[PDB]
This record gives C-alpha cells, structure tokens and sequence, in this order.
C-alpha cells in the first residue's frame, strides 16, 4: 500500500 | 439539539480513539445542513477514514491468509476464511455508502462556486471511498465504482488546477491519492507516475509561494509523492 | 458450525485485530462445555483482554479530560464529558460480567481436582476482571469487587505455590497481576513489591526447572516483574 | 493515571 493523506 | 455539543463529542471521541462515536457525532452535525469549518471538515475525514481504514487493514489480512491457505487445499477452513472476508467486505461497503450518501446529499451538493476549497476536499473523499469499494469489488460491479471514483477525482483535479496553487495541501493531497488510484486500481503505472511527478514538480516551481502554516503541512505531503515515485519505479525495473 | 471452525475464526480474528469477533468465537467454544486447550485458553484471555483493554484505555483518557476541564468551569461540557465517561464505564462493566459468567459457569466449574494449572489460570483471570471493575467503581460497589478480586487471587496464589514450579509461566503471571492489584487497587506498595520480588527470586533459585516448551514465556514475565519493581520503587521515593 | 506492566497469555507451544 502506497502512502496517503486526509487532513 | 446543540451543534457545538456534538463537535465537542467528536473531539472527545477522537481522543479516546473511539471512531465509531466520532463518525456518528460528525454525521449528525452534517445532517444539520450547515457548512463545515476547516476543523469540522477534518474531524469528519479523520473519523470515517479510521472507521473504514481498520476494515481495509482487516480485509488485507484475511485476503493474504486466503491466498496462502488456498493452495493448502483444506475445504472447510477456506470456506470460513472467505466467509469472514465476506463479513468484513459488507461492513466496509456499508461505511463507504454511508459517507458517499453524506457527500452526495449534504456536502458536495450544497457548495457554491465560491467555496472551491471544500468542493475539492469533498470531491476527493468521494473518489477515495469509491476507490475503497473498488479494492474489494469484482466483475462488472468493480468497473462501475472505478468509473465513479475516476469521475470524482477527475472533477476534483479540474477545480484544483484552476483555483488552487500546486503548493496547497489539498491539491497535494488530491494528486497524491489520485495517482494511487491510477497505479493500484487502474494499473496504469506510467500515467500514475506522470501525475505524481507533475504534481510534485509543479510544487517546486512555485516553492517561494509558501505560507507559514502550509509551509510544513504541505511539504509533508510532497515527500509522500516522492516515496510513491520511489516504490513505483523500482517495481518496473524488475 | 464445527468446533474447529470456531477456534480458527478466533485465530483469524486475532490476526485481523478484530477482538470483538475473537472474544465472540471463544465464547461459543467455551459454552460447548468442553475443557479448553492451552492455545484455547490463550485465545480467550487475549480476546477479552483486548476488548476490555480498549475501554480502559479510553476511560483513562476521558477521566483525564474530566479533571483538566473541571477547572475551566463550563457546566455544559463537564456534563457531556461525564456523560461520555459513564457510557464507556457501562460498556466496560458489560464485558467484565460476561467473562466472569464464562469463568464461574463453565470454566472454573468443570475443573477437576488435578487440573491445578487450568484452575490457577482461570482464577487469576477472574481476579483480573474484578479488578477492572474496581478501577471504575466507588463506595460499596468498589468495596465488593475488590473483595471479590482478592478472593480470586488469594486462592490462585495457594494452588500455584503448592502445585507449580516458581518458573512456571502461569504461576509467574499470577504473581505479577496480583502484585499489580496490591499496588494499584489496595495501594499497598510493600505487599506489591514483596510479592513481585519473591516470585522473581524464587524463579532465579529454581531457574534450572525451565522447560524448553515455554522458557520464552516464563522469561518474559520475569522482566515485567523486575520492570514493575523498578517502576514501583521509583514512585515511593517521589512521595517521600 | 500511572500504570505498571502486566501479562495475559499462556504457553501455547
Ligand atoms: C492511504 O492509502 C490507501 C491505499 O490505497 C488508500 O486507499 C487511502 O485512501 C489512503 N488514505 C486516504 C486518507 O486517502
Ligand atoms: C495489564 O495492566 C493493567 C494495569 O496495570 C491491569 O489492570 C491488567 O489486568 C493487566 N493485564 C491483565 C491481563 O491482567
């Protein structure tokens, strides 16, 4: 799983 | 029916690491049909991302165990694993539809053309949670959500390009997740690597256009874009 | 479903970190009225420990907020926080009564007088969850559970001291949690430190009695006992 | 709140 973002 | 009562419960729940209560509280707030602040947008994203993230993590583990014991040839054991995987899938699909309903009917719809920020953010989430569904979907069912996710990101990108600088944490966030959609769901590594680098390089070119706040928050996302470009290229050369 | 499919869902749920489902599978197993194996005792103890453990971790966060925000003076928030803490207390209490039901109705009951190892474990577990209740109880309610935790530990201590090697993991694990009970609940650091030291020394003395099958387990608890004794003896020098 | 270390496992094998 590739890194990600939500903020 | 006190709003700021709920938003307090969401924060309080976030501390106790109770994301079922946090998601619940924040869903109730959104149902009040009033726009969310930057903090309230976050409390919602955090809450649900955790709720669905724990399901995705639990799904990958059952899939892994189902890939290995499958070649083992134990009928009764495989069945319950697949059955348990089916259990978690339905819990996952249930949460995604819940958020997507909150998005399509409460959030995205009630956003004027003067709130381009929240527009992209919600559009990203619409794409993110449609992608979660694609990760477990099969047959013509999967093809449907892939297009749904593709259509959500695509629109989130157009608004970003035109009204947001490449150094914005939201445009960096969208480009990040959008690329992952191309590499993991579409299996189009060249278009994924392209979108990842184009977003990154576009952040470098206008690097001096940084605000003190987003100066740290947005650069944190850029390194993530590189980490993917690192892992993506190293897989092609094999 | 087959009894073997149950335990396999327990193993599976553990790996998927779904402990509510793990504690549910092992509950169905337990209700089958068959004695639990060594792995099955492990699966049960871990599943419920994780379930109740989460509530404890949250309750500590919430009760913490309740002390920091009590000085602010906003009676609209102090109420909603106190209301939340009670929500978590009910959830926690519910789990404890659930395990204690499994223990007293199925496990501890069907233990013959030559199953010392199993009985000492189930009892230690019983004392553990009565202590969890004592962490959120007050007044007469807190007094009753503490008394019930003591009665469980105390009996487990005698059966371990008499039928188990001081290097035995089960006996060691009892001396640990029991000592924790004294220091935290009873607030008797001398009794907590002594029991922890003794159970440790007695393990070193007969350290040649470590069986290969579970040397790793026994050795692990021993570190905790010392790490405990270190942590405790450092808290008594601050109060002085 | 300050806590000590604990354990909840039996020797599998
Ligand atoms: C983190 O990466 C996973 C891997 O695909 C992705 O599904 C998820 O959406 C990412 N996190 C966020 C908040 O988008
Ligand atoms: C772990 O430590 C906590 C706090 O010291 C204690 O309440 C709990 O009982 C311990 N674990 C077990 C399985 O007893």
């Amino acid at each position: 799983v590739p890194v990600t973002t939500a903020t | 029916v006190d709003r700021e009562q709920l938003v307090q419960k969401a924060r309080l729940a976030e501390q106790a690491e109770r994301y079922d209560d946090m998601a619940a509280a924040m869903k109730n707030v959104t149902e009040l049909n009033e726009p969310l602040s930057n903090e309230e947008r976050n409390l919602l994203s955090v809450a649900y991302k955790n709720v669905v993230g724990a399901r995705r993590s639990s799904w990958r583990v059952i899939s892994s165990i189902e890939q290995k014991t499958s070649a083992d040839g134990n009928e009764k054991k495989i069945e319950m694993v697949r059955a348990y995987r089916e259990k978690i899938e339905k819990e996952l699909e249930a949460v995604c539809q819940d958020v997507l309903s909150l998005l399509d009917n409460y959030l995205i719809k009630n956003c004027s053309e003067t709130q381009y920020e929240s527009k992209v953010f919600y559009l990203k989430m619409k794409g993110d949670y449609y992608r979660y569904l694609a990760e477990v979907a099969t047959g013509e069912k999967r093809a449907t959500v892939v297009e749904s996710s593709e259509k959500a990101y695509s629109e989130a990108h157009e608004i970003s390009k035109e009204h947001m600088q490449p150094t914005h944490p939201i445009r960096l966030g969208l480009a990040l997740n959008y690329s992952v959609f191309y590499y993991e769901i579409q299996n189009a590594p060249e278009q994924a690597c392209h979108l990842a680098k184009t977003a990154f390089d576009d952040a470098i070119a206008e690097l001096d256009t940084l605000n003190e706040d987003s100066y740290k928050d947005s650069t944190l996302i850029m390194q993530l874009l590189r980490d993917n470009l690192t892992l993506w290229t190293s897989d092609q050369q094999d």
